[PDB]
């Protein structure tokens, strides 16, 4: 599994987004040791509510807890293996098993069995035969994120300086509510091939979705063609240790949503903007209403302006089941928030005309990456490569002057690398010592 | 003929009125008349006539709309968030804007030409008993569509609409609703007319 | 219009004297009126008003059958053990006993709850030629199942059915008769109401 | 109601005036006529009476035509050589070949028996404007091959015919054209009579 | 694969419902050395009479002979490999290849070969190109099994103690038929998951099956949502040192058979076991009545009273042909028999109401098995542990003694875990030698 | 991957064919090492003309330069690895890359880049990223090979004594033309399945197709049945060192085409042959209107008379892509031409009559080799087997007196056995070096 990534990032071997061994590597490297997202406080706001997510390929209950915390643990019943709960979402103080009706409190802890006087007695302890607990639960602003290996960083240090970055819309803008349920719709892509275009593919934008750009009138037409770069200027991509990364394109706060969505959106975060500058300044309030493009590693993707969340769950390495939702600034007027949750769809859930197009950039380079001399071609990623900084007195983390780039393409795979190449934690933090170096 | 929600445990009530509906909306002219509406709306859409469809098909006040419903508990009644998202929710304008991405030049995803196969059946209408200008529609369909050599997706559908009769004879869609049956489709996209 | 059987080698007497049946038994007023029928059942049993269905669409005297038949050699003769299994082959009780168990709470299968979706095609009918309250039908159907977020299972069946008028104007289905054309189906199950 | 293709730039010219053809020649009596005939048609396929439908469902004259059509792109006008390769394209005698490896009793793909499930929809006839014999007729089908215990083929088509009236009464096919919809087929075969 | 399932047969790894390269092993290690379930008497008793039958992944043609034997052979041609039979059953006295033509006798016997005189000659030796025979093909009372391994214990030893069970139903009451043709349906489950739930599920049935017990109001209503144990007592369960094992609640003849087949249905039995009390004694002319569940080692199931007989017929990790029978006693008046097969697929069939209830129980267990996290939770096989005796007076085996337990459970994972570590029958035989103990 | 093929290749192991591991290695050693069909210059007659071919699982653009020579590029573009190219033929001086823009030629030179100037300045070397060329493309007679590999023989070398037995037609006919586009349609079986068939499956015309030959009145007639040898003798049938060979039944130059054809074809053939004599002679002059069935190893196969050429397009180790075009000879009468093309359809393409007649030999074969007990059992190559010569003063390679033969299957198979046995074309040298003794 060396290898499979050159130094600094810079290239990647094709066959990374076809391989079926790697796929299993991965689900013991990447996806039983990293923070997977789960769900948003608003989705799970009372006691007892619950939702389904899958972390990788398993499938985990998160449960809202009497006590106002949050826990998650495998979709599996502890007497024959069953799948437990079959809704996506809900409300329920427990769950019974419908194999044989062991019944398990929204604390995971197994409370009743059938025949346990008449034919158990002391041949079982309960105690022994709770729901497999998901060891680590933190938030960063109301997202909630998991993770397998109880060794991880804390969420907050795992963002490292993307934490910056998404602090404007994410903590200083009064609150975000993500807003259910999510589209979902399988693609016959590998997971890598969504994540590496949502953590800094500004470059696809004028190209793939030219058709879309004319019809629907988004501001990103100014960028229409490859032709010329934003009137607002280049942009900005950053990078973190942890492989994390998004774009900046200044003051796009309308993002993918057509011209219909545009002026009383551009009104919304103007009118904020204002605000948060006596708050944060006016570098990090022009932030808050500039579309950001990012990957929180490795498979949760997001937009800000046209205010998306995504999740890539792995099926195998030649399909993802693809999340989408939209996310809302608490704050708006309630049908502004009706009108952004349609647009996220309208363009990029299920029926989405931009994501549409995209479909065949990440299925063919995955098909690709299946093919036997195809999967000895390397991708390249080496737009911004030798002008990256790190230390800027203003931004954060390893930056490059445009959002037309691929800085966060060389620190999402330099991460990816680093990860499949060691066992545990440890090994990670070692491979990374000189990471922006 | 009615349906009795109290034995029939499964049946909600908004199927159990719209079943009604049909039922006693039967005319046989009104079945000739709707059945050959919607054979020559999917032949137009099957040669990607779209905006002939657009503007010949669809009225203005058009609300298009297909929601995934996402899977709860039916006896799990307490959890009130929105069970529904708008996979489609267009109106007119936003039609206009899915239709010229369609035709463009530059759409990349339609060179070579993609095939499209409709099969509408089980067709039912009924007159609003207010409304008389307005159609109750409810069809079923099969959307077939193939691509790039080996790419085949096959779409099943029930369309719940209001059709309107206009000045000089012309039927105009004013809403269709899709309750799409399958919460995860294995179809790549739903990025098809329904 | 008639099939020789001697000249026309791959078919059996059973199926070329059906064809005889309804080729000679079309009626337009006939055809109109069950094509509403089946529509009529297909919408109620899509809306899963299971009871609705066995009290007003089927008769007491019902024969609900579903065979699926073993593959034998069209030149093996000699072999002559029983060739079809039951898969349904229910009275009305039996089929009281299926409706109640769709219906119980503690059904776990059905929860969450379950989308289908009937297309029906191709529907023949002929009056039977002695007991002239008694419809002969033929149709073509398929049926699509989804359920539990990226299960989809789809069934295709040719039905075979004697239908009943009755005092008051409704018609009931007094036999349904279907040779599965799958004899290994890949559907988990076929329960479902063909 | 016609297409302006300068408008709608994924519509062939072909294709618009053959949707123009289909809309002003409505008739109901020729629709339930047609739907008729189409229905025997395929019930008689259906059970494999291939003997009978040569000799009284086709016509002397038949051209019976499946065409697959290379993928060119929508801008690539320069290169000229033939798009399409015959899948078929036969002559009467060319059917009556086909038709008799159909029913040999050493066609050995043919043991045991397969099974065959049509479903018509969409139909739309028009009568020639310049033949009144002549009936000009579009309908899709979807075609169920079940074999050899879990063996699945479906196949979908839209079946482009000219039809002929016979003196007697009779309907025969004098034409037949399917622009296959799938490039590559993964059927096994196109071995079935669509 | 050695700890897959730990001592005493107590708990098993989730992952071997779902391991692609364990399956595989399978096929070399319980599918290549076990008896498997080819046919009855009474679906092949004329000579010349065929079936088709699986013998795991491959396919055997079971032929009764001239001399009224039967044998069986690999469904392939000896020349190109092609499948030689395409029908499920029939008559012939040979089998012709459709390839080239060459013919083969009901005996597996070479006997045409096209072309043999012109171009052939002594290139050709006929008494060489035989199908390929199972080597081991021997009956119990009319069920005929096969085995590849010639080296296997005779049928009946490896029956064990199993056998004196079945006996009351099988050998003393006149003779069964099994009525063809089977249900046969795929349901994407593991071969395992169904042959465990049959081994000894007494559990189960009060809970997943309560919608159908309600409905139908079989006998089996007294155990419904698992409150009460049936009042007839908690039964019995066994297991054998071949694997083999079963569950035993007392006089319950009907079964899964809804309320219209019970009256006739016991008054046959009662009376039955009356005259059979006299020659095999009043404990065992009640077993005669009662109903056992069970399975014959490895993917051979059945239930006695309301009689099935099912094979599951693995066709990858996942997947399973499911098929099923119904037998009858040979002096049932024939009406009561073709009740008694009804109502056999009305219960468990493709399109059996209880079955359906089950397709959630076994398919998500076997996916949970594929799933990285999921595949590392133990099943439990705890019920009853701690008190099953060897040696009773009355009843032979390992013994518990209640219907709902895991007796069986834990025999049958035993054996599997002793065969999948063995390479040969002297291994496994050396791996059970205190099996019981 | 040794002993899969016995001495003189007489038997096969059946796993051949069903086998996954196996189907990889073939990539390595049979699809990357060997010659593979791409095109005719008739369908890429013009400069800037292309079509997409496969060669073994990867696909190819092969192109007309502007200079009248042809190159052929892996399908996947540079950058990000996406395919390049979605339509079948065409024709075109570029291809621009959908994805972010990066422009082409036809000669697979990068050489246009969206934001060039703007953003990567000399942080690109457009030379360093032109299309992946396949090194080596050679033609016989306008039919156009490619190579993976280098290091392979001349193509006309590697069809050895092949070529001489496909003169007559290819060479001495006046030209061909192959009619596209290419009937094309997906088979449940291994590539393999297809190549020894047509490679030497004179044997099966007569059983397979007997309900074929009596409804069309093929001139194969005479061997319906396999009852008698053709009157004509038993024809010949040859292979040659790189494992291309084929049958030759005298005179037969209507081939599978129904009695409609045989007038005008034969009086075609005639015609020309008594020209031809006069240039190569009587023997080769009959040959020019024979039937020969052959395999250009490893997997194009060709009918001449009844003029087909098929490809066997690998897709996995029980899935081919079956490509079926037709060829005329280019001084035929464009109606003739016509009638031709749809006659092999009709014979043998996705809706051919006889080429149904083959699916299940090829699908169960295939299948057959992969289930556990079947894969085990050999196929025999043996018809023939003692009789071949080599060094025949007519006939040229190892020479068998009849198309009803296996001589073209053993050298197939050895051939075959050689190269998954070796890793280089050295080494495949060596391993041949006594092929014909
Ligand atoms: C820069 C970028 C990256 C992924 C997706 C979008 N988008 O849809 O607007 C934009
Ligand atoms: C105890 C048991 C085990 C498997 C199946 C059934 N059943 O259907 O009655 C009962
Ligand atoms: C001898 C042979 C081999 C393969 C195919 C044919 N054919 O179709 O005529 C003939
Ligand atoms: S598997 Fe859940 S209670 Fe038994
Ligand atoms: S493969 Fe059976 S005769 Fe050749
Ligand atoms: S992948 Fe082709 S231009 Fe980027
Ligand atoms: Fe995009
Ligand atoms: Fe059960
Ligand atoms: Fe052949
Ligand atoms: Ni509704
Ligand atoms: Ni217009
Ligand atoms: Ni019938
Ligand atoms: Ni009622
Ligand atoms: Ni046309
Ligand atoms: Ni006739």
């Amino acid at each position: 599994y060396q290898n499979l990534v050159s130094e600094a990032g810079l290239t990647q071997k094709l066959l990374i987004h076809g391989d079926k061994e790697l796929f299993q590597h991965e689900l013991k490297t990447i996806f039983a040791r990293n923070w997977l997202f789960l769900t948003h406080d608003s989705l799970i706001p009372s006691p007892g509510d619950y939702v389904k997510a899958k972390m990788g390929v398993d499938e985990v209950i998160v449960s809202r807890q009497n006590d106002g915390s949050v826990r998650a643990f495998l979709n599996v019943c502890r007497h024959r293996g069953k799948t437990l709960v079959h809704a996506e979402a809900g409300n329920a103080k427990g769950f019974v098993c419908g194999y044989h009706g062991w019944g398990y409190g929204s604390n995971g802890e197994l409370q009743s069995v059938p025949f346990e006087k008449e034919l158990y007695g002391d041949a079982i302890k309960k105690k022994c035969l709770g729901l497999k607990e998901v060891p680590r639960i933190e938030s960063f602003h109301g997202f909630i994120y998991g993770c397998f290996d109880a060794e991880a960083p804390p969420l907050i240090d795992y963002l490292g300086d993307a934490a910056w970055y998404l602090e404007p819309t994410f903590k200083y803008s009064g609150g975000l509510e993500l807003v259910g349920p999510p589209g979902k719709v399988v693609v016959k892509a590998n997971w890598k091939s969504f994540a590496e275009n949502f953590v800094g593919d500004g470059y696809h934008v004028g190209w793939t979705h030219a058709a879309a750009l004319r019809a629907g009138q988004s501001v990103f037409s100014s960028i229409a063609g490859n032709a010329k770069l934003p009137p607002e200027g280049a942009g900005l991509q950053m990078t973190s240790k942890y492989g994390s990364g998004m774009g900046v394109f200044w003051g796009y706060y309308s993002g993918n949503f057509s011209a219909d969505m545009i002026p009383d959106l551009m009104a919304f975060g103007a009118a904020k903007q204002e605000k948060l500058a006596k708050e944060i300044g006016d570098v990090r309030a022009r932030i808050y209403r500039s579309f950001l493009n990012g990957t929180i590693f490795p498979n949760n993707s997001f937009l800000t302006g046209s205010a998306a969340f995504r999740v890539w769950n792995p099926i195998d390495e030649n399909t993802t089941e693809v999340w989408t939702y939209a996310f809302v600034e608490k704050d708006m007027p309630e049908d502004l928030k009706r009108r952004v949750a349609d647009a996220v769809q309208r363009s990029i859930g299920p029926a989405g005309f931009w994501e549409s197009d995209d479909n065949e950039n990440m299925e063919t380079m995955s098909q690709n990456g299946k093919k036997y001399q195809s999967s000895n071609i390397d991708q390249i990623a080496s737009l911004g490569f030798g002008k990256d900084v790190y230390g800027d007195e203003c931004y954060p983390g390893v930056v490059g002057k445009s959002a037309i780039g691929e800085t966060s393409y060389r620190g999402f795979y330099r991460a990816y690398q680093a990860h499949i190449s060691s066992s545990n934690w440890a090994e990670f933090e070692n491979a990374s010592r000189n990471w922006h170096i | 003929m009615m349906i009795n929600t109290q034995e029939d445990k499964l049946v909600s009530a908004h199927d159990a009125e719209e079943f009604h509906r049909f039922f006693v909306g039967h005319d046989s002219d009104l079945q000739q008349e709707v059945t050959t509406l919607l054979t020559r709306e999917a032949h137009l859409l099957d040669i990607q006539a779209y905006k002939a469809w657009l503007e010949h098909f669809v009225a203005p006040e058009i609300k298009y709309q297909v929601i995934s419903r996402e899977l709860r508990s039916t006896s799990e009644r307490r959890y009130q968030l929105n069970d529904a998202v708008n996979l489609y929710n267009e109106n007119y304008q936003q039609l206009k804007v899915r239709v010229e991405h369609q035709m463009d030049p530059q759409n990349w995803a339609n060179n070579p030409k993609i095939r499209f196969t409709r099969f509408v059946t089980n067709v039912t209408a009924a007159k609003d008993k207010s409304a008389p200008e307005i159609l109750h529609v409810r069809s079923n369909l099969i959307l077939h569509r193939a691509r790039r050599e080996n790419q085949v997706d096959v779409f099943y559908a029930t369309r719940e609409d209001k059709w309107k009769r206009i000045e000089g004879g012309g039927i105009k869609l004013v809403e269709r609703f899709v309750d799409y049956p399958e919460r995860i489709p294995q179809t790549h996209n739903l990025l098809v007319f329904l």
